[PDB]
């Protein structure tokens, strides 16, 4: 029992592994935006658009 | 008077009154009135919609 009882030890005395986990993140972002606002006014003859 | 957009120029000739033109009316057949500086300041303004 002895014997066995080290053969586990030897198996159980393992390095455990480490991993290095890399997750990377990526925000992209584009915005476009254009406005155009027309005015034609005039009060003289009271035509304001 | 309008009411979508609404417009009640008898209010708007209230307010050119305000403004100081001579308005004269002795009967609904007769009226008369001069020196009216409401309907480019305030159609203007009222109607800029």
């Amino acid at each position: 029992r002895l014997d066995e009882l080290r053969r586990i030890v030897s198996q159980l005395d393992i390095p455990v592994r480490q991993v290095m986990i890399e997750a990377r993140i990526v925000e992209a972002n584009v915005g476009y935006d254009k406005s155009l606002g027309v005015r034609w006014g005039g009060a003289y003859h009271k035509g304001n658009w | 008077s309008g009411y979508g957009k609404d417009g009640n120029i008898g209010i708007k000739d209230e307010d050119g009154m305000n403004c100081g033109p001579i308005a004269g009316s002795c009967t609904f057949p007769t009226t008369g009135t001069s020196k009216s500086p409401s309907p480019f300041v305030d159609l203007g303004a009222k109607d800029a919609t």
